[PDB]
């Protein structure tokens, strides 16, 4: 089961599934979460802080 | 039908391969003075670029390319970093 | 908004744009409760 939630967490960040473990940052997952939420047209004022 | 009950059978796709493309997350579009941006109005799909530098679209369940049109794009004022650069004649038609 | 140009919005978050020809049907009939508009006030 840990292992289970651990890799659940760790695919959220994985870029491709053809090769290695290539990684992208978690603000890039969470601003494509966002757009699904609703297409986002502000790209300049971003405030994911 | 199944004693007290019954059975269902499910088809599903099994993948075998994938496909690599590069990626845009939208388009920096300079016409003359007035830069602006395009992103893709489906959230589904995925945009890239072929060899003959023409946008395609795809979406990310199955590898179904197809050519971009206008339509498919929403304008907005400003530019994200990660967009490809490109003019009027670039864009798609 | 303030100049007159037609804006569309999701309802889940405020994140306003420019509205275009491609996203409106065109019918025949008309409703009470429609914005009267000219061929020039229609979005381009
Ligand atoms: C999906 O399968 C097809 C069919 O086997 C693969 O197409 C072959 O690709 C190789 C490598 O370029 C060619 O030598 C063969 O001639 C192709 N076969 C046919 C029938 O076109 C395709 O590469 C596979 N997709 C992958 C691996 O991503
Ligand atoms: C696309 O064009 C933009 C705008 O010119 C480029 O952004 C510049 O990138 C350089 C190099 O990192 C920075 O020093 C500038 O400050 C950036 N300018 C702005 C206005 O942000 C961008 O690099 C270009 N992308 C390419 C050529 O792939
Ligand atoms: C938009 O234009 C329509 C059509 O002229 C207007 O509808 C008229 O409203 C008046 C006032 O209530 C009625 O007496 C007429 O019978 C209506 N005409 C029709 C054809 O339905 C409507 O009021 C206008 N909306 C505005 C100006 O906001």
């Amino acid at each position: 089961m840990t292992m289970y939630t651990a890799s659940l967490a760790g695919g959220i960040t994985l870029g491709a599934l053809g090769g290695g473990a290539v990684a992208i940052p978690f603000a890039v997952a969470v601003q494509a979460r966002l757009n699904y939420v609703a297409l986002q047209t502000d790209v300049l004022n971003k405030n994911q802080q | 039908a199944a004693p007290n009950g019954m059975i269902f059978f499910h088809t599903v796709l099994l993948p075998t391969a994938y496909e690599t493309v590069t990626a845009w997350s939208g388009i920096c579009a300079s016409d003359g003075d007035h830069t602006f941006g395009l992103v893709v109005k489906d959230v589904q799909l995925t945009l890239f670029r072929n060899l003959d530098d023409k946008f395609y679209l795809t979406p990310r369940t199955m590898y179904q390319p197809r050519v971009a049109t206008i339509s498919d794009f929403v304008q907005i004022e400003g530019c994200d970093v990660l967009f490809v650069n490109a003019t009027v004649i670039e864009l798609p038609g």
